[PDB]
């Protein structure tokens, strides 16, 4: 979530994922701890025998074999946590995320409901206003003459300054708003 | 891709792939966020039939 | 304690609306009720009686409720 | 306000209750609660409304229309006599519509009345509307939207040729 | 009662057991959601979208 | 290029009128148009309106025509005809065709 | 924030339950029925911002709507054939032939009790709020279509084709509902096919000559 | 009616 | 009529005459008293006519409709407030003129007792939609919108003025009451059927019948907000009243030349209906939604049951008020994005409930929720139609499930889910946009409360 | 009344107590900065291991490539800290 | 023992082949597309994270993808005997269908009461 | 200077007054049958010149 996926996966990344789900479909099947441990130990000394492969091309093979297996062997209904995709808590709160520009359109009483909260709310602006011409000039410096690029972006390179696209990360909702 | 030249009013829409809005990476922050798409790239015709509120394409396990 | 505050949009036009329309609903309609509580207490709710001989009612007077015979009497 | 004569309702029969138990009536003690509450005050206010009537007392008469001479003796092409004579067939035809909500409202009442013999007790009611529901579908069935006194005319000008044609034989 | 205990005690068993067909069949629902959800909406919608608008 | 006003952007009609009810852009037109909107729709038509069509008597003679079936079925019915007779108009002023 | 928001829907579902159960002619008991389900889809959808939740909703709206169009079918045929929607002329009814008002009204309860064929709104309908699962979807609206036949059992009784297929279609969805409740791994969704599978016993019941033991059943469950 | 969370032992159940 | 018909005419001189920080005020308020004063046509206490002069009537069918265009007026004038606010006095006073001569004339249209005046009155009408659609709309394809509009309208209605001029040459005077009374038979033959087809496909067009209702959509999204109300909740009803008012003195072929048009509309509505699942255009979408309500209405009138004819009026009057409700929340959706696309605005439960409540309100009438006059008219008319022909329930039920599905599509994807938080462009509520669809959701309660006014002739 | 907020200091001595708890990792040498290959000796199935430890203690999914890029306790924690909102 | 992908239920990208017999163009070529969706991307967070902006953000693909399905069909069609056998039989084949199923039921239905062996009871609202 | 400033506001309803009248003179006008039809034809009131204006 807080990184960005790259233009590949590579060998060793999808040889950790296949391990990772290996395991949660085996936590999934197994249900009680110690048994989970035991088979999950089992899991691990496979592929540590599988480890040390110099081909490259037998480790692919072997890959493609074993998550053939994973699929032949998975849960059905696999464990899913409820903050997960395909949870239970999934997207629940995402009708009470209510975006901050609301306030600029909030009603003068309510804005004087609240006035050292919307007075630190007109200093945050004039952060983001005296920051926005700085981080634009630092992404048009730092943006490579050649073609590649990825979905990274630079920090702030001195004092005094802001990293470039910050006001929608920091100002985002809570996940737990309410 | 273009769809190929049969008339039915396609014309240079690229065939996207058939592939729903589920199988999509639900853990990255796109652009349109119940659409599980991007700014800018393309739109699949098929996109009103294939939002997360309809027809899935993923894959079973069995 | 440690709370937080709550991002909402503006409800204030939505309570504003809702509450200028009760008021103008009620500033005409109970007066309106009232008057209609008061008439069907007190005074109309024509019974049925038989035609006398030679007696040629008014066309209000086929009318039950005392409204309905104001407004025949008056505007029809 | 109602008359038996043309909303029929059979005299109740309730038994005398005969209490083998010792227990008190809940249902006793709170229906006598109920009208010493409520049925009181709510009488009483009725009462007070009753007579604000009585002081302020109106009539109204049911209208009654007169018999206009009927299609049959009614020249075609004629509006005026054609005019009246359907506005009057209108006027029965509407007055037929609430006959037929009369005999359905009888024989609803019937079943909820007999309950569990209504296959029994309400032959009565049935036979009514059997011959209610037949004379209307001689009647004015099949008309179509454009109803009219010449449409019924000739409805009944068919099923009396055809009534007659069958009688030859 | 006794039939579930007994088999609740065989998955506290340690043993790894493949799956069976019955039992792919009553955690997937029977296929029929699955199934009917994917045929249904998508015959439907591309009746619509490639024959009635469009054509 | 041809010359050609710049494309407007709306503006937050909320900045400057803050009690802004969508009629008129100062605040005086606004409010009074706001007043007789709903003096005008909700006070003196939906509830005058309302109640003048809910005192309309006798609508299409339902009520008329209540009174006349239950005397209608009072009178054959203490006197024995039917409830409705099976033809409409009498057989006898029929002149039917010979064939 | 939207407690009262809650509570105020709770209660409106329970006067169109309240409608759709004491209720007299078959249009005030169709305002019921789809009063229940309307706010059946609110409080499936009651988080609004989840996906799952509105494809459920849609699903349960789907489902209920094929039921109400067995409903509509049933209604229009007592309409033309007994002038009324009015259950005493529908007892006057009782002695012809009633198989396609029978087949709407059999239509209309798969539909709403979630039988076989219509039957997974249901456990998608479990993607709501637990009191929401609770009152709807476990005691008050699904065996709405259970009570519609228990209405119409006098009906039921005269026609043993549908008497048969009643049993069969019961049978069906509570061995399906059953087979599907031993595998599955959230609480609600087995509870839920326990539910599905009790109305399926309900409808075993009324495919029998019982349909006081079904509404006894009916508050039982 | 607050009681003291507790991070891996038995919760301190209250007797009513 | 006249007490309803001059003051709606002075309006014009008040509109041309008044400030121009006093016009839409006075004007609105005007015409909301129009409404009033034409409220006076339900005094029907007897079975007989409000005949009120030798060339005005009331009718239990006119009545409703004429009440519905008085209260729109008003109503138009409050949805017109908004996208002319950056526009010129001059021009805006001609806008409101030209409403208001949609009102005057479709007034007229409806309390005409002569089919040549209604004609003549019915393309009167057509004149000013064409100016509004033309000059007032947005995009780029309003002009090709008001020439389809007009063309398939004009194309059907000059076989209609062939078929009055004849009725007027064999019968005599072609009054209304006058054919209703001395209503001659057909023969059957050849002229006779063509004879049908000629007053029947005016009104066809105008519905309109499916495959000819390629104008309406189009039309529709380019036309502004109040031509958008005056197509789908009065000029359609027009064509129905006229189909109404003709098929009288067309027995008994109508009972056989109803078959392609039953089946036309029956089809139609459940293509238009798959048509709404599968819509990316709102406006379009509605639009659809209103084909297939229309084509309900053909084909209660040609299947000609009292039952049907009932069911096709306050399908009529509910269709009417639930079609310019929608079309005025998209209007406030659209002039909140200024974009037409079903999928762009998606979260707007969050920052607008009160409009998204207006919203539920307004589709679930849409769908027919009970006890309302919608799901009245969608019933009677599938009593009537299984009557007609038992099988008759499976295209009206494929069509009501459909239904369903289009106008929940609605509220999930403009309502619920996740907010499109790049909107910042957003105003909370305008009080003008809120009252409009009060006064929009308003009379369907009170209709739903008394159904007995919007009957119709037959009961 | 029911979930109370987490804590920095709170989510540091929880990940603290998970390391702990590894075998793998001696207590003596494990620190809040403390490397899982530079100074901690560990692998990628290692830290796939404790970042599912810390997902099943916390009770919620970190996904795969932010997991991946977690590779000290300091950066577990600040993860953690930054996905419940977690500010003092 | 081997999984069959379909239309609705497609193959995963971990179980196709396409991802384990690599190339150095399809590496290029995620390379190309990641740069052109970082471009887009970076494009849309200015416009987003602009302070400056008073409306919201247009979409040309989404634009694109309305013109597509509206307004450019009719002049890329282009008549085809396939089309014009869809078309026909679209717009024909279920008219004509209806049209025999309710001829028949009404021809039936009008000759059992021309001989009056349908009966009915009590149906008065028609 | 009211009646200046607030002469638009009696248009309409002088337009009322007028249309009321021009329904007079058109029920004025039609009463070729007044007392004449079969439904209503009684004898006059000696009260009355008329059963109705
Ligand atoms: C006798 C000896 C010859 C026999 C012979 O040639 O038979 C084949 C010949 C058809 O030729 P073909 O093999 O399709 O030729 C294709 C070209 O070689 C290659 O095609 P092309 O791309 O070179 O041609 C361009 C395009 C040229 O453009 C067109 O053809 C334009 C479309 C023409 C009309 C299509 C109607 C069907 C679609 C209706 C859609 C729904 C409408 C709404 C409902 O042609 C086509 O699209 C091919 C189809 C041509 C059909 C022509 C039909 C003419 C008679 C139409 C009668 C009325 C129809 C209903 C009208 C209803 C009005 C309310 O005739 C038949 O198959 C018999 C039936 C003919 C129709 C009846
Ligand atoms: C919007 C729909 C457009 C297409 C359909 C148009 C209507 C089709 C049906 C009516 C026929 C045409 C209009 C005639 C109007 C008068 C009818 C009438 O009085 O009939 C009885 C009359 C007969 O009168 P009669 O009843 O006196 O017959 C004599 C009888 N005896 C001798 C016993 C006394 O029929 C006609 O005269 C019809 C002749 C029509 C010839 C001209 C047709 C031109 C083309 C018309 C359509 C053009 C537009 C569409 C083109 C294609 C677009 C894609
Ligand atoms: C808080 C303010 C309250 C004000 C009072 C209540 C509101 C106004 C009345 C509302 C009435 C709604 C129903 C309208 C029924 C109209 C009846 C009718 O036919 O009126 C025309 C009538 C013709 O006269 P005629 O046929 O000769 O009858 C004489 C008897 N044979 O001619 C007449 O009846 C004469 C004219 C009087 C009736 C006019 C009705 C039209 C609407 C007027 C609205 C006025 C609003 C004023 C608001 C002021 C705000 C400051
Ligand atoms: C022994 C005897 C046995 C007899 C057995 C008889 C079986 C009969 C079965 C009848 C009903 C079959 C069709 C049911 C269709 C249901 C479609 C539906 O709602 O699918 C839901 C689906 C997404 O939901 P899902 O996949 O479940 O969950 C995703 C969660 N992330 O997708 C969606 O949400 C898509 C949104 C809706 C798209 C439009 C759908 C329009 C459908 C129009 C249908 C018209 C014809 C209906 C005919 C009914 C006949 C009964
Ligand atoms: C006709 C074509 C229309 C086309 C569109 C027109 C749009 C513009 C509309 C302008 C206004 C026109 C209104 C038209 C509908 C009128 C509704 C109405 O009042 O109907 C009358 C009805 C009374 O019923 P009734 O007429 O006798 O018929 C039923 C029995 N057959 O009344 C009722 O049943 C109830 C009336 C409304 C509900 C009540 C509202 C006030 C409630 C106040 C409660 C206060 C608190 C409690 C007080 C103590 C109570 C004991
Ligand atoms: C679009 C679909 C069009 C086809 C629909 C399916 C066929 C309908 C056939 C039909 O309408 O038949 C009615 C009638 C049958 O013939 P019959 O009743 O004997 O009439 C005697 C006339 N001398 O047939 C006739 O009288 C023949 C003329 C029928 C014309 C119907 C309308 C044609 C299309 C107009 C657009
Ligand atoms: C009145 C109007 C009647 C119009 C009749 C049109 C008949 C057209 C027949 C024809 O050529 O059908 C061809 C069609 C598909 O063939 P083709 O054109 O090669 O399409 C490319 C990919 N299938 O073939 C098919 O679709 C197969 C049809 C099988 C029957
Ligand atoms: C439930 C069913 C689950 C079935 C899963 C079955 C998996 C068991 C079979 C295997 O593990 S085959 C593994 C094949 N992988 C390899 O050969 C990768 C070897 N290549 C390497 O570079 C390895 O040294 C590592 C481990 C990826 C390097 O990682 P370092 O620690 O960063």
């Amino acid at each position: 979530a807080f990184c960005a996926p790259p233009a590949y996966l590579t060998h060793q990344q999808k040889v950790l994922r296949l391990y990772k789900r290996a395991l949660r479909h085996l936590e999934s099947w197994c249900i009680h701890r110690d048994k989970y441990r035991y088979f999950a130990c089992l899991m691990r000394a496979r592929f540590e025998e599988h480890k040390n492969e110099k081909d490259m091309m037998r480790a692919t093979q072997l890959l493609r074999e074993a998550e053939e297996e994973f699929w032949q062997n998975q849960h059905p209904q696999p464990y899913i946590f409820p903050d997960s995709p395909g949870g239970t808590s999934f997207e629940r709160y995402e009708c009470y995320k209510v975006p901050e520009w609301c306030l600029d359109y909030w009603h003068p009483s309510e804005k004087a409901m609240y006035p050292d909260y919307f007075s630190k709310r007109e200093q945050w602006k004039k952060l983001r206003m005296e920051s926005w011409d700085r981080e634009v000039k630092q992404l048009q410096e730092e943006t490579s003459p050649d073609g590649i690029m990825t979905e990274a972006l630079p920090p702030a390179r001195r004092e005094g300054d802001l990293p470039p696209l910050w006001w929608h990360i920091v100002t985002r909702p809570r996940e737990r708003p309410t | 891709e273009p769809y190929p030249d049969d008339g039915m009013g396609y014309g240079d829409y690229p065939m996207l792939p058939n592939r729903s809005q589920h199988e999509r990476d639900p853990w990255y922050q796109w652009d349109h966020s119940e659409l599980r798409m991007n700014w800018g790239e393309p739109i699949h015709w098929d996109l009103d039939m294939y939002i997360r509120n309809r027809v899935d394409t993923s894959p079973t396990p069995v | 304690g440690k709370r937080l505050f709550v991002v909402k949009p503006s409800l204030y036009y939505d309570a504003r609306f809702l509450r200028l329309m009760k008021f103008y609903l009620m500033l005409t309609g109970i007066p309106v009720i009232i008057g209609i509580t008061l008439v069907n207490i007190f005074i109309g709710e024509a019974e049925l009686a038989e035609i006398p001989e030679g007696y040629i009612p008014e066309h209000w007077e086929y009318y039950k409720h005392p409204i309905s015979r104001w407004i025949a009497r008056n505007f029809y | 306000s109602w008359d038996k004569d043309v909303y029929p309702e059979p005299p109740s029969r309730t038994p005398a209750p005969s209490p083998q138990t010792s227990l008190p009536n809940p249902i006793t003690y709170l229906t006598k609660a109920y009208d010493l509450v409520v049925d009181w005050p709510v009488t009483l206010v009725r009462e007070f409304i009753e007579r604000q009537h009585a002081k302020n007392r109106t009539y109204y008469y049911h209208r009654q229309y007169r018999r206009v001479p009927d299609i049959t003796e009614c020249k075609e092409g004629d509006v005026l006599c054609i005019y009246e004579a359907e506005m009057q067939w209108r006027r029965d035809f509407k007055v037929d519509q609430e006959i037929m909500n009369i005999i359905q409202e009888r024989l609803k009442a019937c079943q909820q009345r007999e309950g569990e013999n209504y296959q029994q007790n309400c032959a009565k009611e049935l036979e009514q509307f059997t011959k209610v529901t037949k004379a209307y579908q001689d009647r004015y069935l099949d008309l179509g939207a454009y109803y009219s006194a010449r449409k019924c005319l000739a409805k009944q000008k068919q099923r009396m040729l055809e009534e007659r044609k069958a009688a030859r034989q | 009662f006794l039939i579930a205990l007994e088999l609740n005690n065989l998955t506290m068993k340690l043993s790894m057991n493949k799956a069976n067909p019955y039992s792919s069949f009553s955690t997937l629902l029977g296929f029929f959601p699955s199934i009917i959800h994917r045929i249904t909406p998508m015959k439907s919608l591309n009746l619509s979208l490639k024959t009635s608008l469009t054509l | 290029q041809w010359q050609e006003d710049p494309e407007p952007e709306d503006e937050n009609v909320y900045a400057k009128n803050p009690d802004f009810h969508g009629y008129d852009s100062d605040p005086v037109v606004d409010v009074w148009n706001m007043r007789a909107v709903f003096f005008f729709g909700f006070s003196i038509v939906l509830v005058f309106g309302t109640t003048f069509v809910a005192y309309v008597p006798d609508y299409r003679m339902q009520e008329w025509a209540r009174r006349e079936a239950e005397r209608l079925v009072k009178y054959r019915e203490v006197n024995g005809l039917p409830i409705m007779e099976s033809n409409y108009f009498d057989p006898s002023k029929i002149q039917l065709p010979e064939d | 924030p939207n407690i009262n928001r809650f509570i105020k829907y709770l209660t409106l579902f329970l006067i169109t339950m309240l409608i759709l159960t004491s209720a007299n002619n078959m249009f005030q008991l169709f305002i019921g029925w789809e009063g229940v389900g309307i706010m059946s889809f609110l409080l499936i959808g009651w988080w609004y911002g989840r996906t799952d939740a509105n494809t459920a909703a849609l699903q349960a709206i789907l489902y209920n709507r094929i039921g109400d169009i067995g409903f509509i079918l049933a209604m229009v045929w007592f309409s033309l054939n007994m002038n009324s929607w009015e259950l005493q002329q529908i007892m006057f009814s009782n002695n012809n032939d009633n198989l396609i008002p029978l087949m709407g009204l059999l239509i209309a309860a798969t539909g709403k009790s979630a039988q076989f064929g219509l039957h997974p709104w249901l456990p998608s309908a479990m993607e709501g709020p637990t009191p929401v699962s609770a009152l709807l979807h476990s005691s008050t609206m699904v065996v709405a279509g259970i009570f519609l036949l228990v209405r119409f059992h006098p009906l039921t009784t005269n026609n043993n084709f549908i008497l048969t297929t009643m049993l069969c279609l019961g049978a069906l969805t509570t061995l399906f509902t059953a087979i599907c409740a031993l595998t599955q791994n959230d609480i609600k969704k087995i509870i839920a096919f326990s539910t599905s599978s009790q109305l399926g016993l309900m409808m075993v019941t009324l495919g029998m000559n019982q349909p006081h033991l079904a509404f006894l059943h009916i508050c039982t469950h | 009616v607050h009681i003291q969370p507790r991070y891996r032992e038995f919760p301190q159940l209250t007797r009513s | 009529m006249l007490k309803i018909i001059l003051p709606s005419l002075m309006l014009l001189p008040l509109t041309w005459l008044s400030s121009p920080k006093k016009t839409w005020t006075n004007v609105t308020s005007y015409s909301f008293l129009i409404s009033l004063t034409s409220l006076t046509l339900l005094w029907q206490t007897d079975e007989n006519y409000k005949n009120f002069s030798n060339m005005f009537s009331s009718d239990p069918l006119s009545t409703p409709l004429i009440i519905l265009t008085a209260w729109l007026l008003p109503l138009m004038l409050m949805a017109s407030q908004n996208h002319l606010k950056k526009d010129n006095n001059v021009l805006q006073k001609l806008y409101i003129s030209m409403l208001i001569s949609l009102q005057i004339l479709l007034i007229m249209t409806f309390s005409a007792t002569e089919l040549i005046m209604f004609y003549i009155l019915f393309e009167a009408t057509l004149i000013p939609t064409l100016i509004i659609i033309t000059r007032w709309g947005n995009q780029t394809e309003r002009l090709n919108a008001g020439i389809y509009f007009l063309f398939y309208t004009l194309i059907g209605s000059i076989p209609l003025l062939i078929a009055l001029i004849l009725i007027q040459n064999h019968v005599g005077t072609l009054n209304l009451m006058i054919l209703s009374f001395t209503t001659h038979t057909l023969d059957a033959s050849w002229s006779n059927n063509l004879l049908w087809l000629a007053c029947m496909m005016a009104f066809l067009i105008k519905m309109p019948l499916y495959g000819v209702h390629l104008w309406l959509p189009k039309a529709h999204v380019e036309a502004p907000i109040a031509g958008s109300m005056i197509l789908a909740a009065i000029l359609l009803k027009l064509g129905s009243y006229g189909m109404i008012r003709i098929s009288i003195i067309l027995d008994p072929l109508t009972k056989y030349m109803a078959y392609p048009f039953i089946l036309l509309s029956l089809w139609g509505m459940i293509m238009t209906s798959s048509i709404c699942l599968r819509q990316t255009d709102l406006k379009s979408l509605i639009a659809y939604s209103s084909v297939s309500h229309m084509a309900l209405v053909i084909a209660s009138i040609m299947i000609q049951t009292p039952w049907s004819f009932m069911g096709a009026t306050m399908l009529m009057i509910a269709h009417g008020l639930t079609s310019s409700l929608l079309f005025c929340l998209a209007n406030s959706n659209y002039e909140r994005i200024h974009s037409r696309t079903m999928i762009m605005a998606r979260g707007l439960q969050m920052v607008f409930p009160l409009m998204a409540t207006w919203w539920l309100m307004a589709s679930l009438a849409n769908l027919a929720l009970p006890p309302s006059i919608n799901l009245m008219g969608e019933l009677f008319i599938t009593m009537s139609l299984f009557s007609w022909s038992n099988f008759t329930i499976i295209l009206m039920g494929i069509n009501i499930i459909i239904t369903g599905m289009y106008s929940m599509y609605m509220i999930i994807t403009t309502q619920r889910g996740k907010l499109t938080n790049h909107m910042i462009n957003l105003q909370p509520s305008h009080t003008r946009e809120l009252t409009l669809m009060a006064l929009h959701m308003i009379p369907l309660i009170l209709l739903t409360t008394s159904p007995k006014l919007i009957t119709g002739l037959t009961m | 009344s029911d979930a109370p907020p987490l804590t920095l200091d709170g989510i540091k001595d929880r990940v603290l107590y998970v390391l702990k708890l590894y075998d793998k990792i001696d207590p003596e040498k494990l620190s809040v900065n403390s490397h899982f290959m530079k100074d901690l000796g560990l692998d990628s199935l290692d830290q796939v291991e404790i970042i599912m430890a810390m997902e099943d203690e916390f009770g919620f999914e970190i996904p795969d490539i932010d997991a991946e890029k977690l590779m000290c306790p300091q950066e577990i924690v600040d993860y953690i800290a930054d996905k419940k909102d977690v500010y003092e | 023992s081997k999984y069959k992908p379909a239309p609705l239920a497609t193959l995963p990208s971990t179980l196709d082949p396409a991802e384990y017999d690599v190339s150095p163009e399809t590496r290029r070529a995620q390379v190309e597309r990641l740069s052109i969706r970082a471009r887009l991307k970076r494009e849309y967070l200015l416009q987003y994270n602009d302070p400056k902006r008073v409306s919201h953000i247009e979409d040309p693909a989404l634009i694109r993808w309305t013109y597509a399905r509206s307004a450019n069909i009719y002049p890329n069609f282009r008549p085809t005997p396939k089309n014009s056998l869809l078309g026909a039989v679209a717009g024909f084949g279920p008219l004509i269908f209806w049209y025999y199923v309710f001829k028949t039921d009404r021809d039936r239905k009008e000759r059992l009461i021309q001989e009056g062996k349908l009966d009915r009871k009590f149906n008065i609202s028609y | 200077q009211l009646l200046r400033e607030h002469w638009v506001h009696i248009l309409v309803p002088a337009g009322f007054v007028f249309g009321c009248y021009l329904d007079r003179k058109d029920d004025e006008k039609l009463t070729a049958f007044r007392n004449k039809s079969m439904l209503f034809q009684r004898e006059l009131r000696p009260n009355e010149e008329v059963t109705w204006k």
